[PDB]
């Protein structure tokens, strides 16, 4: 019958979403073959190599690569130069347009070249280019590994800064990830000598294809594991043999919880700690004041179906369990415990007028038998000596399934078993058509 | 953006070196590339050196071989100018500079003069 | 090396007149073409920056502007403190190039 | 208490599909390196290009293409023969079998060809194919932007026709957009001189490596964003201080409406606006003829969940919210309002039979005063002066997870986490390596 | 009323998953450019091919493979040698570290190797790598196809071997597929000499760019289609008009089934119909012993959500419908046929006591009117002559979603579209740009 | 699939030009080939013009250089056959067909026999 | 150029026989090779297409096959509507080669 | 981890042909390849067939040509050794072998010895 | 050819003693490098196998190492039937080469 001010918290089911640069140079060389006036192009390879790291450096420093690249291979160099040209020239990063949502690129080169070459000779030229990828990475927990929007998958820890390797995971090379504190990098690769911002830890991994850096932010700081879902400051508590009850008809369900409180300075409920008091207060200077005073200290409790509950009445550690997505069930509480709250309660008040009557016409009886004992005897017999129908028939619920398998397997215009077929069709008209 | 102070006024006779401070004021600063330069009546500012915020080189290739020389420093940027074989021509307000704090914003130092006078 | 030419040599005007002054250079790019203030005993100071931007704590009484190799700055109303030495000059990676700059004064 | 008929149309979920044909020339470089008797294979390259739109229009008229290609780079013009045969022949369309469930390829070229080249010399040969894809293209609201069955993503909504800007999504560069009227294209590409059929209007896109051609048709025509979903003419109407209930025995469920009706003009309803009504005419037609009249006229309604309802008695815009997929929470408003028509009813047929029986004993005790004033003087004091048990316990309803997450991570063959890091696997192995 | 105890079975909706074994050459070839000192890499080729059948079977045996690889095109042999060396040296198969989960590779090659040309002249050398890659492949029912971890899709039953044409699916060409019985395998690739296991059938077929080979095991062995959910033994069993309802508090939940039973004799209960009624023995062995005796044989309903019964009283056939993946529709049931079963009972123990009552005063009036017709008089007429308020209100349910549409689209760090529009923006660079 | 009918009978002198119509009908079509052929007894069809459906060009190699005219035109696409130069040798049916209506199908039109008699 | 023969030249039958007549060319590809039916004094009409379908309005008395570079039209019944001329051609594109044709009568 | 049994201790003089039967006793298996060795006193043993498990080639380069042959057979495995030309070199023990069951197991037979005595 | 020793050739050792026999060889590889154990007028039986893995039925009493070409054999305490002959040898494919083997026995 108490009452206290709740607020719901969903876990965080969205991955988070940092930004992360992917610096990558794109070596594609054009064949072609000429005879006379007419040229016969030979084709095309493109590859993409990760830049060196002094060059990521250069490129962070004044949104400028260089035209040539160098790869050491059983101690040899290769060096390939931009369009065959053997200088040192430095190329600034401008916008190559398009939208990709929120994947902006930043190339040097803007339009593929190529030369034809001398009569009876074939010539192949390179079109090596500076790319600087802004992808959006998404990582969930216990964020082992994150992935960005194309595809690029590491086995590193966004926060993982070299003294944090038991608390966050590194899977790759330790050869390949480095650490840089006070690093400087462009406000805008898209144009030179743009404001260098300065971050306190920055980490790069030189992938095989590519250099992905990204800020080093703390977990417990811009990645809580706890998102606000909804305050309710009308909620009825109960108590029962194996749980906590708290119905909201603001939203007309009820959670459960277990018969235990979770520890207020847990380490999983530091950003929400404050934050779901203030809320809680903001509500106690809201529709609950002067009149109602705050019962009890701040209270988490974690329900049943996965969500989180701060509890403040007004007058011991978290699992892994995930929230579930459907909350239907708990509304099945909310036409439960409404009726059984209620029932019962009719009970509470047919029983007690049945009691009362039946008692009521007890004392009749008393002094009746003394006069008429015929309706004593009847009554204590009932038996002669010398309403309304039930309408609540069996409803048996059939499965309302809204839209069929068929159906809900073309709710996206992207369906991942077609594509890989279309893959495989793929391999097999450029490898089994032979 | 950034204030970037700079030491006071300095008077010092010509042969001897000169020590300029110029402290890295308004943030914490390992990004903004340092620009030195000296201005004279009658003519605007001329480069003096260029060079890194965490560290110097002195980069001078067609003015003043061998008088200039700058150390900097890391987080707070204190940079130092170092002139010796001091001479007349050089007579004139010093100036410290970071090259681009915020949108190309090269911000300049309070300005010392170096004058010969009684 | 390259050249520039910051027009008007020397001009005057009075108060609350709309004045343009023209920048033009050899330069192979855009680069970043910003413009000065500077006054006499004091240190210079700019006023915009990228053709786009303008500095802090100055009022968008002053404007910019470029095409080709040729960059204007524009006021729109002169001021008694608007009276000066101004400056445009070109600025890519730590190579700095510099300008004699325009006198604005009033007789 | 009022009864109708209603018909509850549920939103298009499912993609509009339609059929886009892909014209495209694959250029399969083969390259190898002859010595003596023994020929070594230097490697391939397969590279998609789009067709020029002169070959399109051929293509489309004749079942046939060229095998040649030309290209337009730097002001040079790069020609690609098939076989390094340097005719003009003119190649048919040829189905290549296969199934790919609904991706028919028809290609001009059914076997790889390459040949040895001389010795102490390598030697490339083109094997330019000439591949029309008939795919499955598929669109969602607000058919922005539509992919086909393989990797081809544009910009442009099918329904756009240069003239439809303002109500049409057009993204991509209008240079690649074509829009043809009364054009003609072959009904079987598998054989020449197929049977001509004539669109009223086509839009064909130059893609980087292909072009995408689809015939346009009108959005409110063939695009209606309603489904039919059930129509239910046993349908009890309640009014509640905020919404129309319209319960249903047959699908055991109640919807709730707004208390505002749709207006019947809507744009959206278009299609859906004579076909819902003919349904209802039918029905009225079938079950509840001759004794039943319709009582007013038929009404729109946008239920809280998302579906549509067509309701017409029997004795103000459309929003962009989609029809929840579960309608269990249905059920549970068919679970209450059942039984709060029938508790409360039985309340009406007790406390009404109760007030009654109390009123029947009063007369008896008003007479009995005069005669024995104790069995007064007791009810009025309640007591002495000179059932059955309630089995209706806490029932904690918990999470019956039917499958484990574990469980639902493997219900498909395909994972698409798994194929992304076996595409990064791929990265590494090709660059890594080395 | 009657009690029994039931096994609920689940569809097996999670795909079967095997070992399946590619083994694929990879050739690799980099050209480059050298030119006095310093070398221009003019790019790289990577194709996959498949290695020849009586390769396999050395791979097989010795767990070692051949570094050259022969290819019949337009009657000619292209034969391609490893690291350009024109020997035939036999090659140990050693793993290639790395985790990729449940993709463990073994390769002869583990680095890249190239050689610079010589000056003026560009040079091309073949990286050749026999990899044997022990995927999981999945299959679901009815395992007309299964595909492995990385791009491979094959149209072949996983059951199928020559003989099973009619209850396997086979679409693969005949040519490519091959079956042999009592084959032997290496248990560890890793190294040579290892232990060979024999197996009774092994299946082989020749993709387009690899071999796919998997032992074959019979579908009613290890593939049955019933996963064990739960047990109840405390269970109340009902019927109703058109179904069987077993209620189980356990779980807090009713299952209703089709007023039929599903023979015990059906093919697809082979391997539940031993276990199911194992476990149900062992309940009856463990909870319900001396005092109740098994009720009748042991017997199988489907119910209507998709769910199986194996039911046995204590004291014809199934069809392709899967299980509903949330159960809270039963738990509807058991929100319905509880107060269904108690309302009715409170009614059955309320009219009950009241026809009674009605009876108790009817006889207090049969006297009563000899004496005082006045209250006779009053009761059939109900009108003179000469208790608790119902705070059950229309408690309309919302949507409670608990994710929007937006955090559900965001819930895993790999997004399909973003992926397929990516793969666009990477062909729109590669060609577009040109 | 499609009529295609044509004009009647037409009687004309040697010498002079003829005009023949071929009305577009059955469907508005702008796909199927235009073929004018002409027929003799004693032998079968001979092909004499084959030209695109929305326009002409009067595609003649071998045959009757210059004395065969057609113009046609979009939508209905009623043909227009023109002679010149008319020759005892051109008494003959002359026939329009479209080349391909439906699953092969050239339907041709009515014929219009251009004979000289009195 | 190419060649084309249909046989036979001439021939008779009665009433209710089935009859095969060939069709022979030089064509590099199947192309088409449809079949047609012309009468004295009226205009050509089709007969079948590809070798596997037929003109609307003709019944299934009528049947086609082929093989190598000879084609054959079988019929099951002749008719007394059925004698006259009949003709095999290629067309493919616009080009168009139409052969004699055979002539079918009864005394 | 299979045992490989093989026949008693056969006596037979020099001159003719010896018979040995090895019955592949411990699993019914054909994927072990089959090692046929003697081994005399004062040293070690010294491998004469290397053969295959389903069938037998005989493989015997540097070591008595001509004079061992074994057929063998699938399944059950039971290996047969034949000798000719029997000399007095070739009294020996007689070992049948499998290359490799479980972990690099050469799991040696019983033994026959050729002896030849009174 | 290759070569293959094995040391010592002849060593007596009392009972409880750990002992350590080395094989040395020329292979271009590790290959697998079993150990074996036989006796006079006894046939010969495995000890160790890839030097990481012994014969089921010997217990954990052997050891087995190796480094470069060279490979050892180690006991921690000798008992009366472990005095016998013992080799090492390699084996790939078909190929085969076996050792002379070390002797052991208590005076
Ligand atoms: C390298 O040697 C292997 C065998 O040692 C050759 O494989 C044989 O190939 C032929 C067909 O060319 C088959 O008939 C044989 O059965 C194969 N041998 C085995 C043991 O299976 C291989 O061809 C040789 N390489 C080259 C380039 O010839
Ligand atoms: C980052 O490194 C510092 C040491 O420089 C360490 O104190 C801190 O805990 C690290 N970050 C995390 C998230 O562990
Ligand atoms: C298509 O273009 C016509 C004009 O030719 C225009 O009337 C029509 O509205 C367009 N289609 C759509 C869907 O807007
Ligand atoms: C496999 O083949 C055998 C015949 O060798 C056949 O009896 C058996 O049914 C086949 N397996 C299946 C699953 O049909």
């Amino acid at each position: 019958l108490d009452e206290g001010i709740m607020v719901v918290y969903k876990r965080n089911i969205v991955a988070h979403t940092f930004k992360v640069r992917v610096y990558q140079k794109v070596l594609t060389f054009r064949r072609s073959y000429a005879y006379h006036r007419t040229t016969y192009l030979l084709g095309s390879n493109t590859e993409y190599v990760a830049p060196p790291m002094w060059e990521i450096h250069h490129i962070n420093s004044h949104s400028q690569c260089y035209s040539s690249y160098s790869r050491v291979i059983a101690g040899t160099v290769f060096v390939a130069y931009h369009r065959d040209s053997y200088e040192n020239k430095t190329m600034q990063l401008m916008p190559d347009d398009y939208s990709n949502t929120h994947s902006t690129r930043y190339v040097t080169v803007k339009d593929q070249w190529h030369s034809r070459g001398s009569t009876n000779l074939t010539r192949e030229t390179s079109n090596l280019n500076c790319m600087v990828t802004i992808t959006t990475a998404r990582s969930k927990y216990p964020y082992h590994f994150f992935a960005t929007s194309t595809g690029d998958v590491v086995d590193i820890s966004p926060f993982y800064n070299g003294t944090n390797r038991n608390a966050s995971y590194f899977g790759e090379n330790a050869d390949k990830f480095f650490i840089f504190p006070n690093y400087t990098i462009v406000s805008d690769f898209g144009r030179p000598n743009s404001a260098l911002e300065t971050h306190r830890l920055v980490a790069f991994l030189e992938r095989a294809d590519s250099v992905i850096s990204w800020d080093i932010q703390d977990e417990k700081n811009v990645t809580c594991q706890l998102t606000f879902w909804e305050a309710s400051e009308r909620t009825i508590r109960s108590e029962a043999e194996d749980s906590y009850h708290f119905s909201s008809a603001k939203m007309t369900a009820t959670f459960l919880s277990k018969k235990q409180e979770v520890n207020m300075s847990d380490s999983a409920l530091d950003c929400v700690r404050d934050e779901a008091i203030n809320k809680l207060q903001q509500i106690f200077n809201t529709s609950y004041n002067q009149t109602y005073e705050k019962y009890g200290n701040v209270s988490v409790f974690e329900t049943t179906g996965g969500l989180v509950v701060f509890w403040q009445g007004i007058k011991t550690h978290l699992s892994n369990m995930e929230s579930v997505h459907n909350l239907v069930y708990a509304q099945l509480q909310f036409t439960y415990d409404t009726l059984r709250g209620y029932i019962n309660r009719a009970l509470a008040q047919i029983a007690e007028a049945w009691c009362v009557d039946q008692r009521r016409t007890l004392e009749v009886f008393k002094e009746l038998s003394k006069i008429n004992p015929s309706a004593i005897l009847s009554a204590i017999y009932n038996k002669p000596i010398a309403l309304d129908i039930d309408p609540l028939e069996n409803t048996d619920f059939r499965v309302l399934e809204l839209y069929s398998q068929k159906e809900l397997r073309s709710i996206n215009v992207f369906d991942l078993e077609e594509i890989m077929r279309e893959f495989n069709s793929y391999k097999q008209r450029v490898k089994y058509v032979e | 953006q950034v204030q970037l102070v700079q030491s006071g006024a300095e008077v010092k006779k010509p042969g001897e070196s000169l020590k300029i401070s110029c402290k890295g004021s308004g943030y914490t600063f390992t990004n903004y590339w340092i620009g030195w330069v000296r201005q004279m009546p009658g003519a605007g500012l001329e480069w003096m050196a260029i060079i890194f915020p965490r560290d110097s080189y002195s980069a001078y290739s067609p003015s003043f071989q061998g008088r200039v020389t700058i150390s900097v420093d890391k987080s707070i940027s204190t940079a130092y100018l170092h002139w010796s074989s001091l001479e007349a021509s050089d007579t004139a307000v010093y100036y410290c500079a970071i090259y681009n704090d915020l949108r190309s914003g090269n911000s300049w130092g309070q300005g010392t003069p170096l004058i010969v006078s009684s | 090396d390259i050249q520039m030419t910051q027009s008007p040599s020397s001009l005057s005007a009075s108060v609350g007149d709309r004045v343009t002054i023209t920048c033009r250079a050899s330069q192979s790019i855009t680069k970043y073409l910003n413009w000065y203030q500077q006054k006499p005993g004091r240190a210079p100071k700019l006023l915009i920056h990228t053709t786009s931007t303008l500095q802090s704590g100055v009022p968008s009484r002053f404007s910019g502007s470029g095409s080709g190799t040729d960059f204007t700055l524009t006021i729109s109303s002169l001021q008694l403190e608007d009276f000066g030495t101004y400056y445009c000059q070109q600025s890519f990676s730590t190579l700095w190039t510099f300008g004699q700059g325009t006198k604005l004064d009033i007789k």
